[PDB]
């Protein structure tokens, strides 16, 4: 109990008012957390189509997309960092039960996705890729988030993703955002002398 | 190139305001696709480069 | 776009609702499960021994 | 009815005897309990469904609210145990009218 | 220390951190030290032009 | 009795006279007289003393 002598810590559900007349608990309480249940689709007055549904795929680049571990005490991403989760599931492990991953993406691909998605209004759920990262065609099949993007398990796929005509040729793409491409690194070992002065 | 042709005269700074090339047709057109794609492959084959 | 909260008292009894209240009213209640004599009792049994 | 509640409250004073309730009447929220009443019943506190009613918010992330109250009991301290817990909190949300 | 407000240990506690809430309890009078004139300890007291 | 103050608890209550709290209207009424804003004020711990 507390000192007023209601019970300290009562069981109570959120609920909402479903369509006419009744009375659907949209969600439950269950002690320091607050459980929500999406009951109903949209919270808007009667349109479904609301923002797209554009589930998407993404895969961890330095700097442009980065994957960061949230404060286990702090819960849930903090700030800028917006959720991607791949269901955590051992491939090796043949049960390989899937638990959405809790590690939160950010960086300049996210900012460009979260500044773009503000102007288009349109909502998205976001999610890490498995296999085979970056698209590739293998023998007959393709792989890596464009698989995703072809199984319609994704809409559109974000990322450090370079273009090319294959990949123009199975999806549409948007402009570039980054100037890129193929490149060298290497270390400077000498400089030359010409008695020129 | 104009930087290069004189030398009396300098670029400075940084560039700002990056911007891709491509031609510009009316909506609609059919062939933009691939020229899109034909363009890609002189990326890819080295040609829009060499030139 | 807007919308309204509520505590406990308005939404009163499951059953009766009149209509005034408008739809998409969000609001918190007691659980029906928690709302039957047989565990508020078997509880409350509970806490006396 | 609520009126049952507090009619118990006013045992409690009179037996000492602990007395509390499961449901209805004697569930429904009192008038905070007079120290030397013993008293259980199954009702929520005003300032814990006020939190319930900020997490829900936070939930949802509705940051910009207002509050409509009426000189119905518990209306001032409502005003309080949001202001406590709206501005414990870093976020910059903003109460808009009580 | 010189003071800052902490938001939650236990209860929702005040800018009575270090030097400053001493202050605030009416121990100190004056505080007299490199103290940084900012926004979030202007809201609740006075400082002086800044020397 | 001030407890008798909140609608609340009692909806149907009303008095011939104002609460000992009310009475603070005459200190403050008392503190026209005296000029003064500062003053200091003891307590005891009860719903009538925080009332």
């Amino acid at each position: 109990f507390s000192e007023d002598g209601y019970q300290m810590h009562p069981k109570l559900v959120i609920i909402l008012l479903n369509q006419e007349r009744k009375w659907e608990r949209v969600g439950k309480y269950k002690d320091r957390s607050l459980k929500m249940w999406p009951v109903f689709d949209l919270y808007p007055n009667s349109e479904e189509h609301k923002d797209e549904h554009l589930s998407i795929v993404t895969l961890e680049e330095a700097p442009f997309v980065i994957v960061e571990d949230v404060d286990p005490l702090s819960g849930t991403c903090m700030r800028n960092t917006v959720p991607c989760r791949k269901q955590i599931r051992p491939e090796n492990r043949t049960e390989e039960g899937g638990n959405y991953i809790k590690r939160c993406c950010k960086g300049f691909c996210i900012d460009i996705l979260k500044k773009i998605a503000k102007t288009v209004k349109f909502t998205y759920d976001l999610y890490l890729v498995t296999n085979g990262k970056h698209g590739k065609k293998i023998n007959g099949v393709w792989n890596g988030m464009i698989g995703e993007v072809v199984t319609k398990r994704a809409y559109m796929a974000v990322g450090s993703l370079t273009i090319n005509e294959e990949r123009s040729e199975v999806v549409d793409f948007s402009v570039p955002f980054i100037e890129t491409g193929i490149s060298v690194m290497v270390s400077r070992s000498n400089g030359t002398v010409s008695p020129s002065a | 190139f104009e930087a290069s042709q004189d030398c009396d005269l300098v670029t400075t700074g940084e560039l700002f305001f990056r911007s891709g090339f491509g031609i510009g047709m009316r909506k609609d057109s059919p062939w933009k696709q691939e020229v899109s794609l034909n363009i890609l492959k002189s990326h890819e084959n080295g040609f829009m480069e060499e030139l | 776009g807007f919308t309204w909260i509520v505590p406990s008292l308005v939404a009163g009894d499951t059953d009766t609702v009149p209509d005034e209240f408008p739809t998409g009213l969000i609001s918190v209640s007691y659980d029906e499960w928690d709302y039957d004599l047989p565990a508020r009792v078997r509880d409350g049994i509970a806490i006396i021994t | 009815q609520e009126a049952i509640a507090q009619i118990l409250d006013f045992i409690s004073v009179q037996t000492l005897t602990p007395i509390l309730g499961i449901h209805g009447g004697s569930s429904m929220i009192m008038a905070d309990k007079e120290e030397a009443s013993m008293f259980f019943q199954f009702g929520p506190s005003i300032e814990q469904q006020a939190s319930v009613m900020l997490n829900i918010m936070e939930e949802y992330d509705w940051y910009i609210f207002s509050i409509v109250t009426t000189y119905f009991p518990g209306y001032q301290d409502f005003e309080n145990k949001v202001r406590s817990t709206i501005e414990n909190s870093f976020v910059g949300w903003e109460l808009e009218e009580v | 220390k010189f003071g800052t407000q902490e938001r939650v240990n236990n209860s929702n506690a005040a800018a009575w951190n270090g030097m400053m809430g001493e202050l605030l309890s009416g121990q100190a009078d004056m505080i007299v030290a490199p103290l940084t004139i900012n926004n979030e300890r202007a809201q609740y007291i006075e400082f002086s032009k800044p020397f | 009795m001030s407890i008798y103050s909140d609608k609340s608890i009692h909806l149907s209550f009303l008095r011939t006279v104002p609460p000992y709290s009310h009475q603070a209207l005459v200190w403050f009424e008392m503190m026209r007289l005296f000029n003064w804003n500062h003053v200091i004020l003891i307590v005891s711990d009860d719903h009538e003393g925080r009332a």
